């Protein structure tokens, strides 16, 4: 129909999203209403400028932001001076899902930087010269299978890696984060991630680490970072991608997580919140968005009859009118939500978001859903790692042609 | 003893008792990624402490070079790594060392290195004495600070400091009700004391989110919450909820409480209840109403729960093909 608005966001009913406070205002209602206002702002600015609505997704100019900061960044990343590895990671991959080419001299660059980062003990610091650990260290392996080139893959020392890894376990199932440091649900993820691309999984590695995990979910579901801890998406997307990786999902209570999840999406935004009750957040995308398919993936390894064979189990056309819409800089970058400003983190997880909001995958089946121009159309990536599907496969079909340290 | 933001703040390497020392520049290698332009004062401050983390020089003046890095970055977990290690070499004070950490703390609440720092103090001083107010203060700034209330976890387990975590759950609740993370301190001082098997105590909180589920029929929390403490002994366990819901659509309704409705009724269904069928017919007119007018965000999840609940509870679900 004419009179139709093709936009979920922009259809009249949408308005009926709005917070009900009930008339009972606390700090957690008047920051929602806050940011519904700001939203329905960016929504309502095609009917108030009277244009007619197109959502393009401003390739070339996250292109230059890109390009740019994979080689030269501002004074105002000096709080990531101990996550270098992590700013490789993100940029390369947000070019990878952008389906942008790594000229050579860039990835042999990247992996001389990488090298220096890496520990003499194993693993990878945030930095030259400084210690291992695990974070930065699942973000250089990420980086190097992104490049995936025999340069690239060389750069990890395997045994050395797996030492670390063993340096961080504990009795009880978990890993610390690195040497004299703390202990949460992304350490198991961390580790299962560089231990399982680069083939070094020992009988032993990960013993009581499922059991740990699942021991991180909690009353509502979703999982936190420690046992006890409140339902929290990017501890949740750990918990469960570790497990999706040791072949453990079932020790979860998958149903009642799923329930979780699906509640973690903004009726009004669209986007995700990281946990109950508080404010939408565009990395969230992924983090929670991302949760579907590993579960789509889970159920039906359990042979449920019920699942979809087409979407994942979140608003797919919603995500990405939230992105779309609400996280782009016009200068090139992606954002939390309207009004922050746009860093290289936000620019990754958004951005895969997207690619996984419009790329529905099951085996044989592949249904996609592309909202606004076709040009906005991503590279899928894998719902695990967070890299390409393909550098996932190359990279693991690389290092199993090698012996697990110790054979 | 010169703060970072001291007007008269001096680089390194014009400062007289620094002389002997060859700063060590950053080894970014030839041709460098992700390359940051640091400010001179921050390259100046890790040039040199790049230098003395080489010599594993442990001295005062390493010691206070350290604070004005973490400052800079408080972040780099290298050199709070090397800070504890100066603490310990150097014998230094460490309810001074207290002192220090909560004024960072209370600067940079949501950084991960501050707290686990605060954590490793409270452990070696065997000292919690002071973690319930300072943690309540941060709250009192960010309610919801994830660190704060997982070092409060800590603390209180690690010490058993149980006997008015509760109370103190309840005046945040009555702050704000909406505060999910309150509400999972909620269950985690039950959950670790009475437990809720305790009838009486179930009742009790069953009784309480009820009751602010009228007060405030959109608010999530109070829900799922009540969802959490029932959803294990199994919903169709409690015969009375379902009616006293139903009692709430009337005016307290809520795409919440058709959803709850749904899950009793899966439930049920899920242990062979009566009226199977009208039950089951009852559970997919919710789930249509919810995926195609009350919460069509979650069409998708709601179209799935809608399937499920058919392709196991049909009176034909266990019936022979050829039948
Ligand atoms: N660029 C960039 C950037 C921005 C924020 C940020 C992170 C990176 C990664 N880290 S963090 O602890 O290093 C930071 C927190 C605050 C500033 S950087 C934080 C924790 C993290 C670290 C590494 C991987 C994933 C998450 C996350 N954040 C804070 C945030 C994101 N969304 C809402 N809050
Ligand atoms: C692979 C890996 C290392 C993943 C990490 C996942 C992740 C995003 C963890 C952060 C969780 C957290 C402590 C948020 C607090 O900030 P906040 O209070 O601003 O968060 P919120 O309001 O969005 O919940
Ligand atoms: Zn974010």
């Amino acid at each position: 129909p004419v009179w139709s608005e093709p936009l979920y966001s922009l259809r009249p009913e949408h308005a009926r999203e709005r917070l009900q406070d009930d008339s009972v205002e606390t700090v957690t209602s008047i920051e929602q209403a806050k940011v519904e206002e700001k939203i329905q702002e960016v929504f309502s600015s095609y009917k108030f400028n009277h244009l007619v609505p197109r959502l393009v997704l401003q390739r070339e100019k996250h292109f230059h932001y890109l390009k740019r900061g994979l080689r030269q960044l501002t004074d105002a990343y000096e709080c990531l001076d101990a996550s270098r590895p992590w700013l490789c990671y993100w940029i390369l991959h947000s070019l990878e899902l952008l389906d942008e080419p790594i000229p050579q001299i860039v990835a042999t660059d990247v992996c001389q930087f990488l090298e220096l980062c890496q520990s003499p003990d194993g693993g990878f610091g945030g930095g030259p010269g400084q210690y291992p650990h695990l974070a930065p260290t699942y973000a250089a392996v990420n980086a190097l299978c992104i490049i995936g080139t025999e340069e690239a893959y060389n750069v990890i020392n395997r045994e050395k890696l797996l030492q670390y890894l063993y340096s961080l376990k504990q009795p009880d199932g978990s890993f610390l984060m690195h040497v004299g440091g703390e202990v949460d649900v992304r350490s198991a993820y961390c580790a299962a991630s560089v231990a399982s691309l680069t083939n070094i999984i020992t009988p032993d590695l990960f013993e009581g680490t499922a059991e740990w995990i699942a021991r991180c979910q909690n009353w509502e579901g979703g999982i936190g970072g420690v046992p006890g801890m409140e339902a929290h998406g990017g501890y949740t997307f750990c918990g469960l991608a570790a497990l999706v990786i040791l072949k453990k999902e079932r020790s979860l209570n998958l149903k009642s997580l799923l329930q979780w999840v699906t509640s973690r999406q903004m009726r009004f935004e669209g986007g995700f919140q990281g946990r109950c009750n508080k404010l939408v957040d565009g990395c969230y995308s992924f983090w929670q968005a991302g949760l579907l398919p590993l579960l789509h993936r889970a159920l039906h390894a359990q042979g449920d009859p019920a699942l979809s064979m087409s979407h994942w189990m979140f608003h797919q056309q919603a995500l990405q009118e939230y992105i779309l819409m609400c996280c782009q800089c016009p200068a090139g970058g992606l954002l939390d939500k309207p009004g922050k400003s746009r860093d290289f983190y936000h620019t990754c997880y958004c951005l895969s978001g997207l690619s996984i909001a419009q790329h529905f995958g099951s085996g044989a089946m592949l249904h996609d859903v592309v909202m606004g121009v076709p040009e906005n159309v991503l590279q899928p990536t894998h719902p695990v790692y967070n890299i390409g599907p393909d550098k996932v496969i190359q990279a693991t079909t690389h290092f199993l042609q090698k012996p697990v340290p110790g054979f | 003893f010169l703060s970072l933001d001291s007007p008269t703040y001096v680089l390194y390497r014009d400062r007289a008792e620094w002389a002997d020392i060859d700063p060590v520049p950053q080894n970014d290698g030839p041709s460098p990624v992700v390359q940051i332009i640091y400010s001179e004062k921050f390259r100046d401050v890790y040039d040199y402490f790049r230098a003395v983390l080489q010599r594993d020089e442990r001295s005062e003046r390493a010691f206070k070079l350290t604070r004005d890095a973490i400052e800079l970055n408080a972040a780099n977990y290298t050199v709070w790594h090397f800070r504890r290690v100066l603490l310990r070499s150097l014998q230094k004070d460490l309810q001074e060392e207290m002192n220090y950490i909560i004024a960072i703390i209370e600067e940079q609440p949501k950084n991960y290195q501050v707290w686990h720092h605060r954590r490793v103090l409270v452990e070696w001083l065997k000292d919690p004495s002071q973690e319930l107010e300072f943690i309540a203060d941060i709250l009192n700034q960010d309610a919801k600070n994830y660190h704060a209330w997982q070092h409060r976890q800590w603390v209180i387990q690690e010490f058993r400091l149980w006997d008015n975590e509760l109370q103190y759950v309840d005046q945040l609740l009555k702050e704000d009700v909406r505060n999910n993370s309150v509400w999972n301190q909620r269950h985690f001082v039950i959950s670790n004391t009475t437990g809720y098997s305790d009838r009486a105590v179930l009742e009790r909180e069953v009784q309480y989110t009820l009751e602010m589920i009228k007060l405030v029929p959109h608010n999530e929390s109070a829900w799922n919450y009540l969802k959490g403490i029932l959803q294990d002994r199994g919903l169709s366990r409690y015969p009375n909820l379902l009616n006293q819901l139903l009692d709430l659509q009337p005016s307290h309704s809520s795409p919440y409480l058709i959803a709850f409705l749904v899950d009793i009724y899966e439930d049920m269904l899920e242990n062979q209840c009566d009226n199977k069928e009208d039950i089951l017919n009852k559970a997919l007119e919710l789930c249509e109403i919810l995926a195609k007018e009350k919460d069509t965000i979650r069409k998708e999840y709601w179209r799935y729960i809608g399937r499920s609940l058919q392709s196991k509870h049909s009176r034909e679900s266990d019936i022979p093909a050829s039948v």
